């Protein structure tokens, strides 16, 4: 009841702030929901999956994650056996029942507080030692999880690699990149065009390598936070309360969600186009390729063909000179993909390779990706807005990019919400202004 | 789904919505306690 | 009759009927098919 | 309490046709061209 | 006396107040709302527009409309007993009679509602500024649904009552009147958006300058409607906005009047400009720009680009949006850039 | 050009360092109660 | 003479006069039964 | 035609059924009014 | 200490304008964006926004009035690449390709983000509750949507909203041609947010002005009945609620001022949040509802609705936007 | 204060209400259904059925051209079906 805590029913989970047993319960109960959805969604996707269709023509976002990890697929992304998808769903689903059972138990049946039950699980938010210790344990868990990805790539079948010679395939990662100048060079590239920050990672070696690195970084920091207490400069620079830590993570979860958006929109390495459909830049570049191949077959000389604007119709230069695809796709010349890189010489697209070396599988790939561009209506009509009904399709990339920008934006709002409140609760005016000691009434007047 | 489990493929169509219902139940419950 | 029961069943009636309208949007008149 | 009032009339001129209309709109989902 | 007896009953304190204004308001409002609901569910637009527009035909909530009567009806009142329907309910529906029915009963409903605000204000003891402010909705409705089509060839070019139909209206007004360029609409934008701003910012300011009058962390309980003290701090809210923005309100009465003034003023300005568009008296062009562009083919602004878009709208939508014109544009006259 | 790039890089560094070091110099304590 | 539209005009006139009549008839009656104190 | 009576039938039944469940409680209301 | 004096003045509550640490970024970035905007609006030369060597004039001195003038977005040849002054061979090349646009929008987004933080900050220094900045997040997100987020998803700052009155309308029109944003429920909620906010703003102002308590004569303004900082409320909430509850019915009215003012904040902010999100998700080409040819007759003839009339208009914008820039038949950029 | 009618809470809670309304709400709902399932809604309002928008060989839309003989023009359209 609201008279006991201060918080109303719509803010009822704030009554959990200093009840560690119930708070543990809700948390473990929530984690079951995530794992539940993961397993449930997978089985739904598998019950609706058709192997003869590409995954991206079928509204699948999880099976693509599983196949990128190397389970279920063969060369060029073709699904060869669906039993590994089945396992991933069943196991998550079965586990969620466990997470649910404990979560509900701690919520309504276990002891409401832990601090009198055990001195190890109990915690006071203002206790900077115990908090860094819990942080340390979880950092250790995160490090292990990042190493499980390494282990799957190096010791347990490998990963799907769209860049693999002969066409993408599952491949075991023998030489992860450990060179800090490469791994942390990604963390220092520009976010802007032609650079890409971490989103530009375009080889499994660099992926596997970076995970070895944060895997080690995390475990070390975990050990470091278990053994130390926060220094004095950190003590006076932060707010030490449950809501304060919740806000710090909302900001982080927000930053991560934006980054996830850009990753699935631009990157076709850890999001294989074989599974997720082409990217935006890719499908546009694929369109230009398709018409280059068609017109050249008719007898056009695509290097010297001038276009209406005077620029080249099929081929122009970039601002740094590189031979790129022409037309409005000029904006997409930073695109890189395995169907197009064979035509790339050192100066950009090689006119001789365009004339003599285009292979049927490339023409097929360009046409497929041109007519599967991530463009569609909310009710999944495929194409520009002016398209008539016929094609039921929205790219998984659109679906994943749009949702996680929404989640990211709202979690940034969440950060601003709980941050300011944490600051006001600690200072003692989160409930409003004391009439008998109004601060402004004691400051001097601006004029 | 493997055919030995084809009997549940109606049940699979519903499962992913179960987490949403959990959100709704918290309102049934607060309605039952009069908020 | 407890109101919380009336609240849940009415909404449940609402959710069903809305779901039937969205359902029809993919079949029969106005389905594009 | 009285049973029929100005309110009574007001709720029934909105509500009676609403349920009637929802019924008609319900059946429309099963019209095939 | 019977008049004072009927006044006693109309002005009774009930759940839904009636009043003298109720004799006009309720039947007209109920009939406007009932007519819209009736038509969007059952009534076509196949003979007026060539359009489907009912739930019964396949439309969803975004595409149902009570559509306007065909251009050939002119400004006919389209009464049920009038000369076009001649008392046939079926034909009246097929001819667009629900459109005028709704617009006219709606117009009179709005009169009844504004009279209602007057009637209740006088009985309760308050000044009548709420009814004054409702002038702006009435001015908007009158200019867009009555004056604008009265200026044009027929009720056909009024807005049809529907969600997507309203969107088409918006798009017609860009392609044909270049309505975005009209400074009277610009003043409306600034009063609508500036009203949203004042609504958001005044609500936040009060909620974030509250005094602490309870001990609960949900701060709503700490207000009693019968209390005498302000519930938030005008002094503190003033210093904050003084130091953040430069200027701050210091007078609560002027602040609330200003919240009336801004969006009311802006809707009235957009009505004025719609009155101009009734006569095709548009802000369509700037003569100086057209003289330069006709003599200098390298001159290109965003103004000249918008006109290319307006010309594309007009040629591509007119054959089906104005079907009484029997327009037939062979492909080669359609304006279009390369490729598309 | 390069002189400008270096000039702006120094300017930006300067203000960014004012920001981090200002918000570390004991911000929570700067409040009225 | 009385054209079809002029006949319609009276149709509408009497309809409206009937509607407002039944309206005010019923409203006066209710007001007489359920008076105030 | 026959369709009209098909449609009005439930409403007539419903109205009559409601009339019968409310009738003792209404005639007391009117009786209370006549004062 | 000298650094402590500086910090004491940065954070002072006695400054006519509050500076603060957020302000140490805000002031220079806004001043830079403002000065460059003023200069480019008046004086910039034509900019080749569509990267097809067809430059678009936007400044006053080049034949624009207040209505047609814009700072033109940077070239499509640039795309999402960063393009400060030093990346250009000369000021002349920078102006031709749209440099001032990036300079302005990036400084502005940084400056307005810190404006939001400044709002939390002074509120904390004053003993206030902290959420005014959460409300300001709704227009800030909207600005982020049209200057930054929508260029990212489309792949070029050249699809950013021009800094100009007509340029803005060119943005709305091309957007509707490409994404059908009128048929998108997130823009509809934005309409419901600004219309509703206008309505409620109008309502609250008329209701409070209506309930003002007589304190003045007729030969003076009713406003002089309120004095800055009186403890008595200046209007009668009970009378105002008495009125408005009778206008509709009593339970549809607010008798709690805090509950009413919270509603005043939440309705426009949420709706603007969603419309920011609508621009931000149409950036990734998740478009408004498409009902084109949705209704069909028994033979198979198309039976148009109003959606199909919206499409004919969308088509006419489509084939005329960027009239020389397309060499291939699908609009994928 | 309270105006005088019976609270809606006590009404949708009371047993008498749901005795009455578990019949009436379904009756109207079934009534609405039958209004469409019998095809009555088509003829009352004149809305074409999926086979009554054109004749078997026609793509011209039956648009009303004349104001005063319009009632007859619509009926000359329905006959050509
Ligand atoms: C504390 C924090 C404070 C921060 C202060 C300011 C610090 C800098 C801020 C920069 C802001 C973002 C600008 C960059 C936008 C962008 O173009 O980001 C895109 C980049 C990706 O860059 C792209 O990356 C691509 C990588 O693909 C390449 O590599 C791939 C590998 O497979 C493929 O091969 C592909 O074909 C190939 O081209 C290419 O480089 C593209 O050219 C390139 O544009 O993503 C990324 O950087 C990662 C995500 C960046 C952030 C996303 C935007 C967040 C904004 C939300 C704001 C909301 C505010 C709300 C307030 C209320
Ligand atoms: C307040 C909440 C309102 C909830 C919505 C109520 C109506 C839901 C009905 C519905 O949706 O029904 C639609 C579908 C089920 O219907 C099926 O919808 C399918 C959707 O297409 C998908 O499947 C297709 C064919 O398999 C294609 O693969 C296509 O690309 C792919 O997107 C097909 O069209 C089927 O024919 C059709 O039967 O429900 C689904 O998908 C389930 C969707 C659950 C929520 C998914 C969260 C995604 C979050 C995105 C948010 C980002 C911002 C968005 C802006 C808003
Ligand atoms: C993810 C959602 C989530 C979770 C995990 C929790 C969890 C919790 N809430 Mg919160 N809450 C939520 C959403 C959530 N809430 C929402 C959305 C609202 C708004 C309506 C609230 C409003 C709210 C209020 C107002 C309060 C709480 C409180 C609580 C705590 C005690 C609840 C209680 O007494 O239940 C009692 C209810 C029951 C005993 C009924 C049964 C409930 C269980 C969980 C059903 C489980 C079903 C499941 C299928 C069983 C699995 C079995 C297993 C073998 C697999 C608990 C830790 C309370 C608190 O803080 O107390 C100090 C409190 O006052 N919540
Ligand atoms: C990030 C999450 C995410 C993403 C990217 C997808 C993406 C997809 N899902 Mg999946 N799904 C999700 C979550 C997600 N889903 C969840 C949580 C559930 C449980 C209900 C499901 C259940 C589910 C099913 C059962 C199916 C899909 C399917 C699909 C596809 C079609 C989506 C569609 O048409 O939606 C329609 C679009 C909407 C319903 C719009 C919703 C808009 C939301 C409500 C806005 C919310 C805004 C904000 C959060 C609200 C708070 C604001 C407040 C704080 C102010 C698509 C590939 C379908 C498919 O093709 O499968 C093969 C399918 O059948 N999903
Ligand atoms: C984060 C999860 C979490 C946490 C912090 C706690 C904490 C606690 N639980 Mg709870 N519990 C949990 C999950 C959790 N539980 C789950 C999931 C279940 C359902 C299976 C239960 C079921 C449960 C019961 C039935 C009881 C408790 C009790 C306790 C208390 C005593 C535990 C003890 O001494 O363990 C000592 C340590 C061990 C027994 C060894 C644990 C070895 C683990 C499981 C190995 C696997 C680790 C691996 C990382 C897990 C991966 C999970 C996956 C989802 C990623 C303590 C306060 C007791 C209590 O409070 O009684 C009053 C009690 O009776 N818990
Ligand atoms: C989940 C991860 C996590 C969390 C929450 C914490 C939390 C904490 N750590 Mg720990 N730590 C972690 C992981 C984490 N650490 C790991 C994995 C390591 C091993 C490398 C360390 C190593 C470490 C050390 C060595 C120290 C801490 C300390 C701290 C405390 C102060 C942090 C601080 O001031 O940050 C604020 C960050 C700054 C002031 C840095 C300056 C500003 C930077 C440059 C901003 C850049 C952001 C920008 C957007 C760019 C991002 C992308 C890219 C370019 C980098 C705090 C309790 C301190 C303490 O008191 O320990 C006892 C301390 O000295 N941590
Ligand atoms: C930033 C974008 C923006 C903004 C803020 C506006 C703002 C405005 N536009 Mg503009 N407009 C825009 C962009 C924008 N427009 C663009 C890009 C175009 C294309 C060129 C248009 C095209 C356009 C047109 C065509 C019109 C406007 C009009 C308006 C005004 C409408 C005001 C209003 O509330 O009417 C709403 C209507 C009313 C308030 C009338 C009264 C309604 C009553 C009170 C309703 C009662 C309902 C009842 C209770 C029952 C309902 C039940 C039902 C829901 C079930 C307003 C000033 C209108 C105008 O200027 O009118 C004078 C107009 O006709 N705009
Ligand atoms: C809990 C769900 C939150 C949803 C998003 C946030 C909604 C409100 C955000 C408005 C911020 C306005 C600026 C400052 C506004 C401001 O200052 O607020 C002040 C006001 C009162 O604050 P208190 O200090 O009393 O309470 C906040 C905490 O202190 C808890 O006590 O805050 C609230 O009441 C929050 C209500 C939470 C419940 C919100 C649910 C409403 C949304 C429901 C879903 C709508 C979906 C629509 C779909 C189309
Ligand atoms: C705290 C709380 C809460 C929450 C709760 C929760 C969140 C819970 C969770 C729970 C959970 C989370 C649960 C789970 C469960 C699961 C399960 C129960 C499962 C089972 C499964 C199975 C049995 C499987 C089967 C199968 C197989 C084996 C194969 C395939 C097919 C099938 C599917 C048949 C709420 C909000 C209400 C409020 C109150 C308080
Ligand atoms: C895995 C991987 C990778 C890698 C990754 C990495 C290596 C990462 C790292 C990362 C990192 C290394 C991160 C970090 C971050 C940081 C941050 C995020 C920060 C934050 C900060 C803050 C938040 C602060 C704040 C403040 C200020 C500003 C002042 C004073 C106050 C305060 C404290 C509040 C790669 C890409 C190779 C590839 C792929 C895979
Ligand atoms: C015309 C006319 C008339 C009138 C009639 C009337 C007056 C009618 C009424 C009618 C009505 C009165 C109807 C109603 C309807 C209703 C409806 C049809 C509804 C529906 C609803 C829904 C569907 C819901 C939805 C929703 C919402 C909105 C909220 C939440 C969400 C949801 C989705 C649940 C007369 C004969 C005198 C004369 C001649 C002409
Ligand atoms: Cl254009
Ligand atoms: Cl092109
Ligand atoms: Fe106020």
């Amino acid at each position: 009841d609201q008279e006991s805590s201060g918080f109303a029913w719509w803010a009822g989970n704030a009554r959990l702030i200093n009840l560690s047993g119930k708070l543990l319960g809700a948390h473990v109960a929530h984690a079951g929901l995530i794992v539940f959805w993961a397993g449930a969604m997978t089985l739904f996707e598998l019950a609706h999956f058709i192997p003869e269709k590409p995954m991206y023509e079928q509204g699948l976002i999880l099976i693509p994650h599983i196949a990128t990890l190397g389970w279920g697929v063969g060369p060029g992304g073709e699904v060869v056996d669906t039993f590994p998808f089945f396992v991933v769903g069943v196991v998550h689903l079965i586990s969620s029942a466990v997470l649910g059972f404990g979560g509900v138990y701690h919520a309504i049946r276990g002891p409401e507080t832990l601090e009198e039950y055990s001195s190890f699980f109990g915690y006071d938010w203002k206790d900077k030692n115990k908090m860094t210790t819990i942080l340390g344990f979880h950092l250790i868990v995160l490090g292990i999880g990042a190493l499980l990805l390494v282990a799957k790539a190096m010791f347990f079948g490998g990963l799907y690699d769209t860049w693999a010679p002969g066409g993408g395939d599952v491949r075991v990662i023998t030489n992860p990149t450990l060179d800090p100048r490469v791994i942390f060079g990604y963390l220092l590239k520009s976010p802007f065009g032609g650079e890409g920050w971490i989103v530009s990672v375009n080889n499994l070696e660099d992926v596997v390598g970076g995970h070895i690195w944060i895997g080690l970084i995390c475990i070390a920091g975990g050990i470091w936070h278990i053994l130390t207490t926060p220094f004095g400069w950190a003590r006076r620079a932060f707010i030490w309360s449950g809501e304060a830590y919740l806000s710090y993570s909302l900001g982080a979860l927000s930053m991560m969600g934006f980054i996830a958006t850009c990753f699935v929109w631009f990157n076709n390495t850890v999001y294989p186009s074989e599974f997720y459909g082409p990217t935006g830049p890719e499908a546009s570049q694929a369109q230009a390729m398709t018409f280059l191949i068609r017109d050249q077959k008719l007898g056009a000389n695509v290097g010297s063909a001038q276009g209406p604007t005077g620029l080249g119709k099929y081929l122009m230069r970039s601002p740094t000179g590189e031979i790129i695809f022409g037309g409005e796709t000029m904006r997409f010349w930073d695109f890189r993909g395995p169907w197009l890189e064979p035509l790339r010489g050192p100066n950009g697209l090689d006119l001789n390779k365009i004339k003599n070396d285009i292979q049927p599988w490339q023409e097929r790939r360009a046409a497929e990706y041109m007519t599967h561009a991530p463009l569609g209506s909310l009710n999944s009509v495929g194409g520009v807005a002016t398209e008539i009904n016929s094609v039921n399709f929205v790219s998984p990339r659109s679906w994943l990019a749009t949702s996680h920008f929404v989640l990211a934006f709202f979690f940034l709002v969440g950060h601003l919400w709980h941050a300011g409140r944490a600051r006001a609760a600690a200072a003692g005016f989160e409930k409003g202004i004391d009439r008998e000691s109004e601060p402004v009434l004691s400051m001097p007047s601006l004029d | 789904l493997p055919e030995a489990y084809a009997i549940f493929d109606p049940l699979v169509d519903v499962l992913p919505v179960i987490p949403v219902l959990f959100l709704a139940l918290a309102f049934v419950w607060q309605a039952a306690v009069g908020f | 009759i407890p109101l919380w029961i009336v609240a849940t069943v009415a909404g449940m009636g609402v959710i069903v009927i809305v779901g039937l309208f969205f359902y029809g949007a993919y079949a029969g008149l106005g389905s594009s098919l | 309490y009285p049973i029929f009032t100005v309110r009574w009339v007001a709720v029934h001129t909105l509500a009676v046709p609403t349920i009637f209309f929802l019924g008609a709109i319900a059946a429309m989902q099963f019209i095939q061209r | 006396g019977w008049f004072d007896i009927l006044d006693d009953w109309l002005k009774r304190d009930r759940f839904v107040f009636v009043g003298w204004s109720g004799i006009l308001l309720f039947p007209c409002a109920y009939l406007a709302l009932g007519g819209w609901l009736t038509g969007t569910t059952f009534v076509t637009s196949w003979y007026t527009h060539g359009l489907a527009s009912s739930y019964l035909e396949g439309c969803n909530f975004l595409t149902v409309a009570v559509s306007t009567p065909a251009n050939s009806m002119g400004h006919s009142l389209l009464l049920l007993w009038g000369p076009e329907a001649q008392g046939d309910f079926t034909r009246w529906c097929q001819l667009g009679g629900l459109w005028t029915f709704i617009a006219l009963h709606g117009a009179f409903g709005l009169i009844g509602f504004m009279l209602r605000q007057f009637e209740i204000a006088r009985l309760v003891g308050v000044r009548p500024y709420n009814a004054i402010a409702f002038s702006a909705p009435i001015a908007v409705f009158v200019s867009v649904f009555l004056i604008y089509p009265l200026g044009q060839s027929s009720w056909f070019f009024a807005p049809s009552f529907g969600v997507a139909a309203i969107f088409r209206f918006l798009l017609f007004f860009q392609g044909f009147h270049n309505w975005t360029l009209n400074p009277f609409h610009m003043m409306g934008v600034a009063g609508v958006l500036g009203g949203a701003l004042l609504c958001a910012i005044h609500g936040a300011t009060v909620e974030n300058t509250l005094f602490q009058d309870g001990e609960g962390a949900s701060t709503f309980r700490a207000f009693n409607p019968t209390q005498a003290e302000e519930t938030y701090s005008m002094v503190t809210a003033n210093r904050f906005w003084s130091q953040i923005f430069g200027i701050a309100f210091s007078n609560k009465r002027w602040l609330h009047f200003f919240m009336l003034f801004v969006p009311v003023t802006g809707l009235w300005m957009s009505a004025i400009g719609v009155v101009g568009l009734a006569l095709n008296l548009r802000s369509y062009d700037f003569i100086s720009q057209e003289i330069r562009a006709a003599e200098d083919p390298e001159f290109e602004t965003f103004y000249t680009k918008n006109l290319l878009l307006n010309e594309g709208i007009r040629a591509w939508m007119a054959p089906q949006d104005q079907p009484h014109e029997n327009f037939v544009f062979p492909e080669e006259v359609l304006p279009r850039g390369n490729a598309l | 050009m390069e002189t400008l790039k270096i000039t702006v890089y120094i300017v930006v560094t300067f203000f960014v360092l004012l920001f981090v070091f200002g918000f570390l110099s004991g911000d929570p304590a700067r409040n009225p109660k | 003479t009385i054209t079809p539209s002029l006949k319609g005009f009276f149709i509408g006139l009497l309809s409206g006069a009937v509607v407002l009549g039944l309206t005010f008839a019923v409203l006066i009656a209710i007001s007489q039964i359920d008076k105030v104190q | 035609d026959w369709r009209v009576l098909v449609v009005l039938l439930p409403v007539l039944l419903a109205a009559g059924w409601a009339v019968r469940n409310i009738l003792p409680y209404a005639v007391k209301q009117v009786q209370k009014l006549l004062q | 200490n000298l650094w402590e004096r500086f910090c004491n003045w940065v954070t002072s509550t006695d400054n006519r304008l509050y500076v603060g640490w957020f302000g140490v970024i805000m002031i220079p970035t806004l001043l830079a964006a403002t000065i460059c905007f003023v200069i480019a609006f008046i004086a910039a030369p034509p900019v080749d926004i569509d990267g097809i060597r067809e430059p678009v004039s936007g400044s006053l001195l080049y034949g624009n009035n207040i209505i047609t003038g814009a700072v033109v977005p940077s070239s499509n040849a640039i795309g999402l690449h960063f393009y400060p002054i030093w990346e250009a061979a000369s000021l002349d090349e920078w102006l031709y390709n749209g440099g001032p646009y990036q300079l302005i929008i990036f400084h502005f987004l940084l400056g307005a983000s810190c404006y939001m933080g400044r709002q939390w900050e002074l509120s904390y220094r004053l003993g206030m509750r902290p959420w005014i900045c959460v409300a300001y997040s709704a227009p800030l997100a909207s600005a982020f949507a049209v200057f930054l987020i929508y260029p990212i998803g489309q792949g070029s700052f050249s699809d950013g909203m021009p800094l100009g009155i007509s340029g803005t309308f060119n943005f709305m029109i091309v957007f509707q041609a490409e994404h059908n944003i009128l048929m998108h429920p997130f823009h509809q909620l934005g309409v419901a947010g600004v219309f509703g906010g206008a309505l409620f703003c109008a309502m609250h102002g008329s209701l409070v002005t209506s309930s003002l308590i007589r304190e003045t004569t007729e030969t003076e303004s009713a406003n002089y009945g309120y004095k800055f900082g009186q403890e008595e409320e200046t209007y009668n909430i009970v009378a105002a609620h008495g009125y408005f509850g009778r206008l509709i019915f009593q339970y549809a009215s607010f008798n709690n001022s805090r509950s009413l003012h919270f509603f005043l904040a939440a309705w426009p902010v949420v709706g603007v949040w969603f419309t920011a999100l609508g621009i931000s998700t149409m950036a990734f080409n998740l478009n408004g509802f498409n009902f084109n040819h949705s209704v069909i007759d028994a033979k198979g003839n198309v039976i148009n609705t109003w959606a199909d009339i919206i499409n004919r208009a969308n088509l006419g914008m489509e084939v005329m936007h960027e009239r020389n820039a397309h060499n291939f038949p699908l609009d994928l950029a | 204060g309270t105006t005088g009618e019976r609270p809606f809470s006590d009404i949708i809670t009371s047993v008498r209400y749901w005795v009455i309304h578990s019949i009436t709400i379904p009756a109207l709902f079934i009534a609405g259904w039958l209004f469409v399932s019998t095809g009555l809604a088509y003829d009352v309002f004149g809305t074409p059925r999926p086979d009554s928008y054109y004749a078997q060989e026609q793509r011209s839309i039956p648009l009303v051209t004349d104001r005063f003989e319009a009632k007859q023009q619509v009926e000359t359209f329905l006959e050509q079906l």
